[PDB]
């Protein structure tokens, strides 16, 4: 029971480039769909597959094409990527289509940014800041903060690691990133996150905290001509230890 | 307005002969075919011109994809029936769904399935339940009746969506569906001696003919021909009664058709 | 499955007066399953140009068909309909009783 | 012209009732669905109505009037985990789904012992930025975006320390500007008057 498995979860493309989006479902469904989610609009169907052996267009097929390879898989293909195709893509499936009450089962989404140039891609700078002593005295709690700044596109996953294991209790990361220069259509982003722990936990000196940002960017095949380092997919981290 | 009905028919065949399709589906507005699809063309197409002329290629394209899905659903469902019957060889499976707009404005709706040409499951959209004729059907019922939502969907469709389509199609095809062509009714004798009441040339095909004797409805003594297509958009029929050699009687043919009643006395 | 055998009815589109073009109809109905073969005969020979309707569905789950050919009846000529089904051990022939 | 219209965003309070509307003008009607979409994640099925009336599924109920073209999703006894978008969808006469734009549901936490304050966090030897934390205030406070171009201020965010069943609001301000201080970081925001500003050392 995997449900609907689609890949990749993130992708940076240059204008005119090619890309295929994978989608599989292990549920023995017959109908599969490819949707496109954009801000301020309802979902929009690109292509659909009523059963194995047939596909047909949807509301927005131009610039895309598809292949129902077998009963399990349904692939969506861009062939000359274009900026307006920057979007989050969701593959979905139902037992049948043309039934009335059947719900849709969705994949995790695939997020594509299409760019004229790659000279705007940037990995995030990550820094960790340690609790205010004033805070510990006043509230008996310690809040560490992590800042990830100057990244582009917005393809990041921020996790906290405490003593080498991921933690979620006590975390709050921004739901939306901050455009570091709102006026610009290509401004870079900042993202903040917060770990609050008890003063006692912070005051043990063997306790180790690390904030980690996974950035999805360029790959071996993409061309790079800039002076700075190639913004490849990479993990950037920052840490702090407890202070007695 | 006379009574009108819309019906969709599906047929599946488990081991079809060379050529013969394993799936067929046809729509009717009253007695007129309006839509067809089958597993060899794999395309839904109008069988009525006032269909083709009033629905854009997008409709046929959309329903073509749905019928390719329904064909497969039927293949699967019939595989299941035949294996729980433990049946070898070729067997058939059928569906019918649709609705009636009666003359007084009230409506009806119906959905049922058949296996080997006998009743298998009949829907009752007022109790929201299925009737099963045997224990293979009983197992489909327990399964279908557990998706309370899917039955609610069928009740909505039979009651609102079906009726809405039928109203739409009645308008597209009104020059055909709402015309009246009264019948040409004669009488004649045939060898015992028999009175044959023949009518022909009429549309729609709903017609009632009966023989009366001295003002009483000779019945069980009447012999009813069927209503038959003439080949040109109209229908014929007849009824015969058998004459008594021993006493004279006043025999008269009665025909009702589209709100008009006709009486031919036999001198 | 219960296999139902076809009811066969041979008749003309209009009342046939000798010498006047008409249409000869063989209507085959109530059969199940749907495999069927129909031929119109002239004096026992099969007619080549014979048109037919699509297979049709009845509420009781059986099927009907209409086979027809334009023709002009004469005193001498005799016309039949020849039907074959899986419920039929051999062909069944039904003459067109003009009377 | 088929359209579905749902409100863009709604704010209710933790533990309260909220009712999300969805009105539709469609070509036929074969059912109206509700889906839930957590931020960053996939939509999941919540409910389905095709006849008229109300159906109850736990803390969620969903209503439908076919005559009026109208459905609502009613969320009882609100919880922070209910913060998401809610998407309504209608099957039309041709069984093809038409999707509303979605309603963002924001849940204000019930802050039991407010203690609003702004703290200076320790500089990092690996960064040139100074970092201020506005924290522990009531849900009634709103945090404004920076007015100075080299000051950056995040919106508010709710943290849950489940070990102590404790919840706090917080927002972050930072800058590498010389003139930058915590005492002046949130000066474009209407903060509580009792806000703690520890002496700066
Ligand atoms: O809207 C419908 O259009 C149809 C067609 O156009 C058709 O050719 C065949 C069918 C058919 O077999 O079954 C149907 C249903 O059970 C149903 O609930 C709705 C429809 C059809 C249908
Ligand atoms: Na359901
Ligand atoms: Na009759
Ligand atoms: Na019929």
């Amino acid at each position: 029971n995997a449900g609907v498995t689609q890949t990749p979860k993130f992708q940076v493309l240059k204008t005119g480039q090619s890309m295929t989006l994978q989608c599989a479902q292990d549920m023995n469904h017959n109908s599969m769909y490819w949707y496109r989610q954009d801000p301020g609009m309802g979902l929009r169907l690109i292509y659909y597959s009523a059963s194995e052996g047939t596909t047909d267009k949807g509301e927005v097929p131009n610039g895309y094409n598809v292949s129902r390879l077998n009963k399990r898989e349904f692939s969506l293909r861009l062939e000359s990527a274009a900026p307006s195709q920057t979007s989050v893509y969701f593959c979905a499936s139902s037992v049948w289509t043309g039934e009335g009450s059947g719900e849709l089962f969705f994949g995790e989404g695939s997020r594509l940014t299409v760019l004229e140039d790659l000279k705007n891609v940037f990995p995030p700078e990550v820094a960790v800041f340690e609790p205010s002593e004033a805070e510990i005295s006043h509230t008996q709690k310690a809040t560490l903060v992590c800042l990830a700044t100057g990244f582009y596109p917005d393809h990041v996953e921020l996790s906290w690691w405490v003593n080498g294991k991921e933690v979620h209790s006590g975390v709050c990361t921004d739901p939306q990133p901050l455009k570091e220069q709102p006026a610009l259509n290509d401004s870079r982003y900042a993202l903040s996150s917060r770990l609050r722990v008890s003063a006692t936990f912070w005051q043990n000196p063997r306790n180790h905290f690390r904030c980690q940002v996974q950035f999805y960017g360029l790959s071996e095949n993409d061309e790079w001509t800039q002076d700075r380092a190639k913004p490849v997919t990479q993990i950037v981290s920052a840490e702090a230890w407890g202070r007695a | 307005m006379r009574t009108h009905s819309l019906r969709y028919f599906r047929l599946g065949v488990s081991d079809p002969i060379h050529g013969v399709p394993e799936f067929i589906s046809v729509g009717y507005v009253d007695s007129h075919p309006i839509t067809t699809y089958d597993s060899v063309t794999r395309q839904k197409e109008p069988r009525a011109p006032w269909m083709a002329e009033n629905l854009a290629p997008d409709h046929w394209e959309r329903y073509t994809q749905l019928l390719r899905g329904w064909q497969q659903m039927f293949k699967v469902e019939l595989k299941r029936l035949q294996r729980h019957y433990n049946h070898s060889g070729s067997h058939t499976y059928q569906r019918m769904i649709g609705c009636e707009l009666l003359e007084d404005g009230s409506t009806t709706g119906f959905l049922q399935y058949a296996y080997d040409g006998q009743d298998f499951l009949i829907f009752n959209k007022d109790t929201l339940s299925w009737l099963a004729v045997d224990n293979v059907a009983h197992t489909i019922k327990q399964a279908w009746e557990a998706n309370q939502h899917e039955l609610l969907y069928q009740k909505n469709w039979l009651e609102e969506e079906c009726i809405a389509w039928l109203k739409r199609f009645l308008e597209y095809g009104k020059d055909t569906l709402q015309r009246t062509e009264p019948p040409l009714v004669r009488v004649n004798r045939k060898e015992v001696t028999a009175l044959f009441c023949k009518a022909h040339g009429f549309y729609p095909p709903e017609i009632y003919m009966t023989w009366m004797k001295n003002g009483e409805e000779i019945v069980q003594e009447i012999d009813y021909g069927d209503i038959l297509p003439s080949g040109d958009g109209t229908y014929q029929a007849w009824a015969s009664i058998e004459l008594d050699p021993q006493s004279s009687n006043l025999y008269s043919c009665h025909v009702e058709h589209s709100g008009v009643h006709m009486v031919l006395q036999v001198p | 499955m219960i296999q139902r055998t076809p009811k066969i009815q041979v008749y003309s589109r209009h009342p046939a007066e000798n010498g006047k073009s008409n249409f000869l109809n063989c209507y085959v109905s109530g059969f199940h399953p749907s495999d069927i073969e129909v031929d119109l005969l002239k004096n026992g020979e099969r007619i080549e140009k014979v048109e037919h309707s699509d297979l049709s569905f009845s509420k009781d789950w059986s099927f009907y068909l209409l086979y027809y050919t334009e023709f002009t009846p004469t005193e001498k000529d005799e016309y039949a309909c020849r039907v074959n089904h899986v419920t039929l051990s051999q062909p069944k022939i039904v003459k067109w009783d003009r009377d | 012209g088929q359209n579905i219209d749902q409100p863009t965003e709604m704010t209710a309070t933790e533990g309260a009732i909220v009712q999300i509307n969805c009105t539709y003008q469609t070509s036929g009607f074969n059912g109206l669905f509700w889906y839930q979409q957590h931020a960053g994640e996939a939509p999941t099925f919540l409910s389905y109505n095709v006849l008229d009336g109300l159906e109850e599924k736990g803390r969620f109920s969903s209503f439908l009037s076919r005559s009026k073209g109208y459905s609502y999703l009613l969320l009882k006894e609100l919880q922070m985990k209910d913060s998401a978008s809610y998407l309504c969808a209608v099957k039309d006469s041709n069984y093809q789904l038409i999707w509303g734009a979605g309603t963002k549901l924001i849940i204000k936490p019930d802050i039991q012992n407010p203690d609003p304050a702004v703290y200076q966090l320790r500089d990092s030897k690996s960064s040139d930025k100074s970092v201020c934390l506005f924290t522990d205030f009531d849900s009634q406070t709103n945090v404004s975006q920076s007015k100075d171009s080299d000051v950056y201020i995040t919106d508010k965010c709710v943290l849950d320390m489940r070990s102590m069943d404790f919840k706090s609001n917080s927002a972050v301000a930072w800058s590498n500007k010389s003139d930058f201080a915590c005492a002046n970081a949130f000066n474009n925001s209407i903060i509580p008057e009792d806000t703690f500003f520890p002496s700066p050392e």
